[PDB]
């Protein structure tokens, strides 16, 4: 919910710096990812409604124990709000931030063998919307810069024409590029249209609307932080600053 | 519910007005205990009945 | 006020740390209490009800 | 030797392993409590000739004000309850309800998620196996009352071994004619019409004389821990409703005539102590489902 | 060939055509509501050591104060409730209650009288026909749980046809031993203990191997629209009470073991959807009869 | 000639002769009333966030304020109620609780000790005897629904006599195939699927044709006077809990599948009317036992 609310590149990377990896990993068993299932949608149909479960749903799924599953759990958390079930990763890796895993070699995780095409296909890039594809491409660029695979990232964009048009423009080592970026990455937000307490047909759409309706409740909740009215009560370390720089950028 | 609270508040006031009218139902000894904190006799009895 | 400290000293303390400091000194009021929702209805009369 | 077993005890399909934590248990209890308010408000609306009590309760249940020309189905709460019910039944059923939705709905009303406050009695008769000699025929019918028909065509009397399992508390055996039954390696008693048995005592031997068939009627009672809000009549009505609507139509699952059969069958399978916990939550969910649909019907 | 049919499905007698209008439906709903208050007031009177709660409930129900030297009969409301129950069962019943009397009794309380606000599940299993070839014997026993016992005497396996009607929603078949069942013009599956069936999906063929008898246990569930105040436990008690009191003793009628069998049998008769609405109102009246007579025995 | 009889009707054991006075009947009535409030206070406590409704209910029942780190057995009322249930079942069971203790617990609430104001319907089928000729086999299975399977291997048709006793009010007979039944020394009517009989009319004769076996399913309804608080659902649950908790385990007693079988068997014994009176008091005590034990599981 909090990760889906971020609407700018600066906010997204700032959230990932303060968020540990354990938030990406889920400890609920879930179900196997790719299955043709029948779900109940009584608002629309009397018969059961066919659908296919996927990894970018908002509900936890079972994940492979390899490094591929860990990266695929991080991206699903960013684009869908929930991760997958990969237990016994370890204290050392789980305490690191999401940005450290994606960008830093000191974590101890080796990810240079990853194939962006296979990861995108397993995440069902075809079913993703524009904001979801932009968020995943941000994760790919950070991984490419960590492994020195910038050339491979560009070629993968050349093969996929729709991905090249929406590819965010920022150098993963320079903070000046992040501040200038004006891409809108928000998935949930205050809706200008009429939003009703009604169900959706597919699993992805229904789960997304739950976060959208939950965010509205979160926005008016006491947990939400109102910068306009309570800026002085925020701690100085985590207070918003114009000259905000990620470490090493 | 608002209806229950409104109904209870009005009925409570009606009973208190009637018990204290004419010769009060409760004695002066009880009123001394209820008014020891500075509240009025009618107010003290209304809280205790509640 | 109660633990004899200053704002700067307790600036970085979290809620649970602050609760422990006050509870040890003997102050029990360290919790927020949720309100109770009262259900309300307006009788229709000429207009539809709410 | 020939082996006969009860039909409903055969091959219990695995139950779901999701939505069994404290947060999900609170959501089911909240749904049951709110569904009961929904059915009582509809009665009050009938007696008062005013829709205010029903609109008042539907808003709490569905988080939406009822509008004409739109079908009343229960809102997002009905969607979560119906899909969670499917997951409890089978492990092949998908888990599609997010955790954010479960937490939000569980906060609507204050209630405990305790599922072990009270107990209930279930009357399904477990006959794990009946072993008979070559020249005899044994047939078992029924679940609430099991009639075992035995015919002996051999020259002499035969011994039939009865295994009632280890879970049931008491088993009462009534025969069409007086018959002899005793435990293993125990002298046979005089012929009697009725026997009260403890299934833990061991396998039981029945002497079947040559002649007219002997029919033994079996009744069993078992104790399972359930929440205080459990109502057997409401749970059974919801089980048939869920079957008619097709929520239990999943691949590679077994179908039962009653919730009593379903819970006993899962109890007698391996790791049945863990299965029975999930079944109890399903029963409470079916009680909420039964009250929700009876308040909001569809032709 | 031989044909086997359920005993309770045979020859449903015609039901009454009176006291089924809106005004009469409200009276039955009024009687049920006031009869329930009689039971509750008696419990309150016993606990409070005062007869005042019972006097109010009896006065509302019977339009007269209770008296120690007069038998507590329930007044004119009890007589009207008894007479309408007789009329609902058969068309040959007198149906002598005036419309002015019914209307005045429906004004004692305000109720909608709607008989379609909810639903109830009925468990009677309707086996309309079991068609068996030669050298095979088929027996059907029971209504709530139907046991079908089949013996194959001939040389080879026999095919047996099962017809469950077009009204029941679902039917579960369980066998003593694994057996094969499939629809018409469908391949037979591997033998298994339990089958779940939709009665609307045509007749079902059962393969009967030669040897020991095969017994099939059948359970069915049917949903019939009923008012929200419907309670199957109280309706069942009233049905048994009415038979013992002689309310159903009319010429040229059929008798059933339970209200479950009564409503399902009338449903399966030709043009049976006409009768099902009258049977539901009868069930509600029996629910009022049970509570009233338990509070005021005669 | 062969004789067949229902299993549950055979050899009813003597029932207890203690705790049947007016003061003892008040104690059972008090126990049922206070146990019902215990089960209702639990639901009200959960709806709110206060244990006050349960604390008040438990304090009245157990004469002691509930405390954490204690089992919450139920106090002296729970102990006294358990012992009287043992005494009712058999005359061999000792009577432990003194009359002074019973009177003290009866003063906690003001309720009438009358146990015969209302009535209830019991559906056990009392087939006392079925007399059959030499070449016929007769088998009786079941108590709630009694199925009699008869087969005739003789040359001609055989007459079978059915005796249903004199206590049952109505008996409904349903056959697998239409059959002929008539009273003693009476002409046989045309074959019919169903029969409604009054057992007091007399023994009945059924014609059994040569061929496939005929199965007759019997259902009965007997009315027994009970208190108004009587609930069949609660009584049956308490009966199972009573047997599971091992307080019916006494030397030289007969065991039953349900309370309904227990009460019909005693009604058909020698002193049927006197035996049933004690059993009704046992039924109310069992109803209180079920409600108390579900709230306080030990």
């Amino acid at each position: 919910m909090d990760v889906l609310s971020k609407g700018s590149l600066k906010e997204l990377l700032a959230h990932l710096e303060k968020t540990p990896l354990e938030e990406a990993i889920s400890y609920r068993i879930g179900t196997v990812p790719y299955q043709n299932v029948l779900i109940s949608r009584n608002e629309y149909y009397n018969q059961l409604y066919p659908d296919t479960t996927s990894l970018i749903d908002g509900v936890s799924r079972e994940g492979q124990r390899n490094v591929n599953g860990l990266i695929m759990s991080i991206i699903s958390y960013v684009v869908s709000g929930s991760g997958h079930y990969i237990p016994n990763i370890g204290f050392m890796l789980l305490r690191r931030s999401i940005l450290d895993i994606l960008t830093k070699h000191d974590t101890g995780l080796v990810t240079n063998n990853l194939n962006y095409g296979i990861i995108a296909r397993n995440l069902t890039v075809s079913k993703m919307n524009c904001e979801q594809r932009k968020r995943m491409l941000i994760c790919f660029k950070l991984l490419a810069y960590k492994d020195g695979n910038q050339n491979d990232y560009e070629i993968y964009l050349n093969q996929n024409i729709p991905l090249k048009q929406i590819a965010p423009n920022f150098i993963p080592g320079d903070m000046r590029t992040v501040i200038h970026n004006q891409d809108q990455l928000a998935i949930v937000g205050i809706p200008a249209y009429r939003l009703t307490q009604s169900t959706e047909l597919s699993i992805r759409d229904d789960n997304a609307k739950s976060y959208k309706l939950g965010y509205v409740d979160w926005y008016n909740s006491n947990s939400f932080l109102r910068e306009r009215s309570e800026f002085n009560l925020i701690r100085l370390k985590d207070r918003d600053t114009k000259y905000g720089k990620l470490n090493g950028w | 519910t608002s209806g229950s609270i409104i109904n209870h508040a009005n009925n409570l006031n009606k009973v208190i007005n009637h018990v204290f009218a004419d010769k009060p139902l409760i004695s002066e000894t009880m009123l001394k205990i209820l008014t020891i904190d500075g509240t009025t006799g009618k107010d003290g009895y209304r809280n205790w009945l509640d | 006020f109660l633990t004899n400290t200053t704002y700067d000293i307790v600036n970085n303390d979290t809620i649970d740390v602050l609760k422990m400091k006050l509870r040890n000194q003997g102050w029990p009021f360290v919790e927020r209490y949720n309100a109770v929702e009262i259900d309300m209805s307006v009788e229709p009369l000429r207009s539809p009800g709410q | 030797a020939n082996r006969a077993t009860s039909a409903f005890l055969d091959n219990p399909h695995p139950v779901g392993v999701n939505y069994v934590d404290e947060g999900s248990r609170q959501f089911v209890a909240v749904a049951e409590l709110l569904a009961s308010k929904l059915i009582d408000s509809s009665r009050e609306s009938d007696e008062s000739n005013s829709d205010v009590p029903f609109v008042q309760a539907y808003s709490k249940f569905a988080d939406d004000n009822p509008r004409h020309l739109r079908v009343k189905t229960g809102g997002k709460m009905a969607n979560a309850l119906t899909n969670v019910i499917r997951s409890y039944y089978s492990i092949n059923a998908p888990a599609i309800v997010p955790q954010v939705e479960i937490d939000r709905l569980a906060s609507k009303a204050t209630v405990s998620g305790d599922m072990y406050n009270s107990y209930a009695i279930f009357n399904s008769v477990p006959i794990v196996e009946v072993l008979s000699p070559a020249r005899t025929t044994v047939s078992i019918v029924g679940s609430d009352r099991a009639d075992v028909t035995m015919l002996n065509t051999g020259a002499g009397a035969a011994n039939i071994t009865f295994n009632f399992g280890q879970i049931a508390e008491t088993v009462i055996l009534k025969g069409s004619v007086p018959f002899q039954l005793a435990r293993l390696n125990q002298p046979m008693p005089a012929a009697r019409f009725t026997y009260k048995l403890r299934p833990l005592d061991g396998p039981f031997i029945v002497v079947l004389p040559v002649g007219n068939p002997l029919v033994i009627s079996a009744t069993a009672a078992t104790r399972i821990q359930v929440p205080l809000a459990f109502n057997k009549a409401l749970v059974e009505s919801g089980f048939q409703t869920a079957m008619n609507d097709g929520l239990f139509d999943i691949q590679n699952v077994n179908y039962y005539s009653s919730f009593d059969e379903f819970i006993i069958s899962q109890y007698h399978a391996q790791d049945g102590i863990n299965r029975v916990s999930t079944c109890v939550i399903l029963g409470l969910a079916l009680q909420a489902y039964d009250q929700m649909r009876r308040a909001l019907p569809v032709r």
